[PDB]
RNA sequence: CUCUAACUAUAAAAAUCUCUCUUCUC
C-alpha cells in the first residue's frame, strides 16, 4: 500500500551489526535457570549498555524454569537489575497466570471469590496478591447449581486474607517464591475453609510488587550460583 | 519516429509514478501505452481503476487521452506492469502534469532535431540527452542554461555541428521566455518645489538604466509613480529599484518634501 | 397484542437491569435481552492442528483454547444469523436446538 | 535446551490490517516490524489472510536471518472497548508463521480486556447500517 | 523461483460461489500424502484430477 | 440397565404511482 501523502512534519545501516546477545539467569528458586538471550545494542563509552539492561522485565513460563507442566498456566516476570558481563542476573518481580486458564475456571454457576491484600514481606518488599476460588459441586450434589451465600463469601474472603498475610509476613519472597512454586497456600487455602464451602480451583494468580527498598545486593548475588 | 525513453532504462522501475495515454480496454482491464516511459504498455485492473465506485468505464478511462498513474509491480525479464489509478494523491498530480509537460517539450525538441537529420532519436539521445541529465537533473533546465549560457554543450560529442547548431536555432526559437519587476512609490510632497525635484530623481532613476536591465519610471497619476524593470536574472532588479528609492528620498528630504513607500520592488 | 409472555426481556420483577452493548453495531441494550452466545473455541483451528505439532517445541503442547461471551443486540442477532424467526407454536420451546452434536 | 534463539511472535490482528511484530523475551527490543498493510494494494485486503500470509514469511525470513530459530506467539486482538474478537488474518499470520521453519512455544492470547469502563464508540442506537 | 506444484483431489466439498459456477475440493499432494489443502476449482471436477497450485500455505474460503 | 465435548466467519445504491368495486334464492 504504497499511498502515502508524505506528510512528513538515505543514511541507511544494518542496526543488528551494531547488536548482541546477554542471557537471562534466573533466581536459583527455579530448576533451567537459563532463561534465553536477549538482544542489545553494542556497548558506547558514552552511553554504556549496561545502565540499558537493568530494569528490563523479560515474561517467562513457569513451566519454561521447572520443566514440568503442572506449572503450564502461570507465568513469572524477572527484572534485571545487575549485570556480570555477557550474562545478566536477574530477580523475581511477580507472576501472573495466563488467561487461558483463567478463563477456563471462570464459568458459569458458581461464584468466583476474589481476595485482594496488599502486605509487607519478611524484608521491605511490599506486595500485592491477588486469590481466586471457585464454589465446588458436592459428589453428591443433586442440585445443579452451586451458588454461596454472602456470608460465606465473606467469611471464605476473610480466611484468605489472613492466611495471606500471615504466609507474606512470615517469609521474604524468596522463600515466599519458592513456597509459591509447589503451590502449598493454595491447599493450606482450601483446607482451612473446608468446613465453610468447598472452594475448587483454589489458586493465587497476579503475585504483584509494588516496592523494593534500596538494591539489596548481598541477597541478590547470594540468589544465584 | 518517436522512442527512446527519457530516463534511465526502457523497462520501469519500482513505485515509479507513471504517465499514460489509454488505447483500449479489455474486460479484465485497460492496457495502455506508457508515454513518460518509451512505449511499453501497462496493465491496470479495472477493481485498481476509479476512486468512486466503478459504475462508466467510457466516462473515467477517456480512450485517446493522456492521465496520471501510479507503477505497483514490474517484470524484469521479458516486460510487463501493474498500474494502479485510484491511488493518486490530490498533490502528486500536479508535480505529475509538470514533470509530464517538461518531458514532452524535451521529446518534441528532441523529435524535430531527428526528423531533421534522420538519424533514429536513440542515437541522438546518445550525443545529447542523458550527459545532460547527468550533468544538470534535468534537460530542460540544461536547456534554459545554452540560452542563457552556452557553455552546457562542454564537454559533449555530438554526431555533427549542424546538429548542435541547429538544436540551438529551434531551442532560440521556442524556447524564448525578463520578469516585469513592478513598483510604486507615493510622493507625499507638500513642499515648495517638487517639480524640479521629481525630475532630479527621475534622471538618477533612469542613468543607472544598464544596457540589460533598462530602469524606467511611468507616471500614471499624482502620488503614484511606477518603477519598471526587466529583470532577466531576477536577482538584480530589487537592488537597481532600492538604489533608485535611496535616490528619490535622498532628493526629496533635503528639499522639504516627503515621500512614501506603497509598493517595494516585487515579481 | 402480546407477541410474548415473557416480553422478550427475561427481567419478571426486577424493573430495571443494566445495559450492554452490542459486540458489532453497540447497542446499548439491557443485559438479559442482550442475546449471549459463548464462543469457546481452540486458538489454531482444526486445519492447522497438524502444522502447528510438527512444527512446535515442547512436545504434545496443550494447545490452550480461547473464550469469548458474545454480547450481540437483537437487530444484529437476526441479522448476523445467530437467531432465527420461528413459528409461534415453536416460540415455546426455549431448550437450546437439540445438541448440535452428541 | 539446544540453544533454541527464542522471541515472541506476538501477532495483533484487528478486524482490517492485522500486525505481525516478534521481538526478544524481554520485548524491549524490536526487530522485523512488517505489518500485514506492508504487501497488499486494496487498501481494506490487509486484514486478509493472504497479507498476514506475506507479512509472516517476511518475519520468519528476516528473524531466521538474525538467529532467532523459534518464536512465543502473543495473539492479541485489537482489545479495549471494541470487538476484541481475533481478527482474520492473525490465523493465518501464526499458519505462515509456524510454516517457515521456526519453531512454535507457548502460545498465549494477550488481548487488553476491560473491566466494563470507558463507555463504547457509538452511542445508545449504535452504528445503524 | 517458480514452485508449482501438484495436488490429486481426495473428495469433493459440493459446489460454492454466488454464480453456482466454482466448485470446493479436498487435494492431498502428489508428495506427503498425509498433508492435505482444501481449495477452490472453476471448472468441471472429479475425484481422480490433479489440480496444479501456485501456491501451497492458501486455504479455501466460502466465496458468497 | 450405564455418560458432560467441539468451534467460527459478509451488511454498497434502489425515489414515486391514477381512474374503477359491481344481486345471491331451492
Ligand atoms: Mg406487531
Ligand atoms: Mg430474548
Ligand atoms: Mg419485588
Ligand atoms: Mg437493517
Ligand atoms: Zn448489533
Amino acid at each position: 500500500a504504497v499511498g502515502k501523502n508524505k506528510r512528513l512534519s538515505k543514511r541507511v545501516v544494518d542496526p543488528f551489526t551494531r547488536k548482541e546477545w546477554y542471557d537471562i539467569k534466573a533466581p536459583s528458586t527455579f530448576e533451567n535457570r537459563n532463561v534465553g538471550k536477549t538482544l542489545v545494542n553494542k556497548s558506547v563509552g558514552l552511553k554504556n549498555a549496561s545502565d540499558s539492561l537493568k530494569g528490563r522485565v523479560v515474561e517467562v513460563c513457569l513451566a519454561d524454569l521447572q520443566g514440568s507442566e503442572d506449572h503450564s498456566f502461570r507465568k513469572v516476570k524477572l527484572r534485571v537489575d545487575e549485570v556480570q558481563g555477557k550474562n545478566l542476573l536477574t530477580n523475581f518481580h511477580g507472576m501472573d497466570f495466563t488467561t487461558d486458564k483463567l478463563r477456563s475456571m471462570v464459568r458459569k454457576w458458581q461464584t468466583l471469590i476474589e481476595a485482594n491484600v496488599t502486605v509487607k514481606t519478611s524484608d521491605d518488599y511490599v506486595l500485592r496478591i491477588f486469590a481466586i476460588a471457585f464454589t465446588r459441586k458436592q459428589a453428591n450434589q443433586v442440585k445443579r447449581t452451586s451458588y454461596a451465600q454472602s456470608s460465606h463469601i465473606r467469611q471464605i474472603r476473610k480466611v484468605i486474607s489472613e492466611i495471606l498475610t500471615r504466609e507474606v509476613q512470615n517469609s521474604t519472597l524468596a522463600q515466599l517464591t519458592s513456597k509459591l512454586i509447589p503451590e502449598v497456600i493454595n491447599k493450606e487455602i482450601e483446607n482451612a475453609t473446608k468446613d465453610i464451602f468447598p472452594l475448587q480451583n483454589v489458586h493465587i494468580r497476579k503475585v504483584k510488587l509494588l516496592k523494593q527498598p534500596k538494591f539489596d545486593l548481598g541477597s541478590l548475588l547470594s540468589l544465584h550460583g | 519516429t518517436s522512442h527512446c525513453r527519457f530516463y534511465e532504462n526502457k523497462y520501469p522501475e519500482i513505485d515509479d509514478i507513471v504517465m499514460v495515454n489509454v488505447q483500449q480496454i479489455a474486460e479484465m482491464g485497460a492496457y495502455v501505452k506508457l508515454l513518460e516511459y518509451d512505449n511499453i504498455e501497462g496493465m491496470i485492473l479495472l477493481s485498481e481503476l476509479s476512486r468512486r465506485r466503478i459504475r462508466s468505464i467510457q466516462k473515467l478511462i477517456r480512450v485517446g487521452k493522456n492521465d496520471v498513474a501510479v507503477v505497483l509491480r514490474v517484470d524484469k525479464e521479458k516486460g510487463y506492469i501493474d498500474l494502479s489509478k485510484r491511488r493518486v494523491s490530490s498533490e502528486d498530480i500536479i508535480k505529475c502534469e509538470e514533470k509530464y509537460q517538461k518531458s514532452k517539450t524535451v521529446h518534441s525538441i528532441l523529435r524535430y532535431c531527428a526528423e531533421k537529420f534522420q538519424i533514429p532519436l536513440e542515437e541522438l539521445y546518445k550525443t545529447i540527452a542523458w550527459p545532460l541529465s547527468r550533468k544538470f537533473g534535468h534537460a530542460y533546465e540544461a536547456f534554459k542554461l545554452s540560452i542563457i549560457d552556452e557553455t552546457v554543450w562542454e564537454g559533449i560529442e555530438p554526431p555533427s555541428k549542424d546538429v548542435l547548431d541547429e538544436l540551438k536555432n529551434y531551442i532560440s526559437k521556442r524556447l524564448t521566455p525578463a520578469v516585469k519587476i513592478r513598483a510604486d512609490v507615493e510622493v507625499s510632497c507638500f513642499s515648495y518645489e517638487g517639480i524640479d525635484a521629481i525630475k532630479d530623481a527621475l534622471k538618477s532613476a533612469e542613468d543607472m538604466s544598464t544596457e540589460q536591465m533598462q530602469v524606467k519610471v511611468k507616471l500614471v497619476a499624482a502620488p503614484l509613480y511606477v518603477l519598471t524593470t526587466q529583470a532577466l536574472d531576477k536577482q538584480k532588479g530589487i537592488e537597481q529599484l532600492e538604489s533608485a528609492i535611496e535616490k528619490i528620498t535622498e532628493v526629496i528630504t533635503k528639499y522639504g518634501g516627503v515621500c512614501n513607500i506603497t509598493m517595494p520592488p516585487k515579481a | 397484542p402480546k407477541k410474548r409472555a415473557s416480553n422478550g426481556r427475561n427481567k419478571k420483577g426486577r424493573g430495571h437491569v443494566k445495559p450492554v452493548r452490542c459486540v458489532n453495531c453497540s447497542r446499548s441494550v439491557p443485559k438479559d435481552k442482550a442475546i449471549k452466545r459463548m464462543a469457546i473455541r481452540n486458538i489454531v483451528e482444526a486445519a492447522a492442528i497438524r502444522d502447528l505439532s510438527e512444527a512446535s517445541v515442547y512436545a504434545e503442547y496443550a494447545l490452550p483454547k480461547t473464550y469469548n461471551k458474545l454480547h450481540y443486540c437483537i437487530s444484529c442477532a437476526i441479522h448476523a444469523r445467530i437467531v432465527r424467526v420461528r413459528s409461534r407454536t415453536d416460540r415455546r420451546i426455549r431448550a437450546p436446538p437439540q445438541r448440535p452434536r452428541f | 535446551d539446544n540453544s533454541q534463539v527464542f522471541g515472541v511472535a506476538r501477532i495483533f490482528a484487528s478486524f482490517n490490517d492485522t500486525f505481525v511484530h516478534v521481538t526478544d523475551l524481554s520485548g524491549r527490543e524490536t526487530i522485523a516490524r512488517v505489518t500485514g498493510g506492508m504487501k497488499v494494494k486494496a487498501d481494506r485486503d490487509e486484514s486478509s489472510p493472504y497479507a498476514a500470509m506475506l507479512a509472516a514469511q517476511d518475519v520468519a525470513a528476516k528473524c531466521k536471518e538474525v538467529g532467532i530459530t523459534a518464536v512465543h506467539i502473543k495473539i492479541r486482538a485489537t482489545g479495549g472497548t471494541r470487538s476484541k474478537t481475533p481478527g482474520p488474518g492473525g490465523q493465518a499470520a501464526l499458519r505462515a508463521l509456524a510454516r517457515s521453519g521456526l519453531r512454535i512455544g507457548r502460545i498465549e492470547d494477550v488481548t487488553p480486556v476491560p473491566s466494563d469502563s470507558t463507555r463504547k464508540k457509538g452511542g445508545r442506537r449504535g452504528r445503524r447500517l | 523461483k517458480t514452485p508449482v506444484t501438484l495436488a490429486k483431489v481426495i473428495k469433493v466439498l459440493g459446489r460454492t460461489g454466488s454464480r453456482g459456477g466454482v466448485t470446493q475440493v479436498r487435494v492431498e499432494f502428489l508428495e506427503d500424502t498425509t498433508r492435505t489443502i482444501v481449495r477452490n476449482v472453476k471448472g468441471p471436477v472429479r475425484e481422480g484430477d490433479i489440480l496444479v497450485l501456485m501456491e501451497s500455505e492458501r486455504e479455501a474460503r466460502r466465496l458468497r
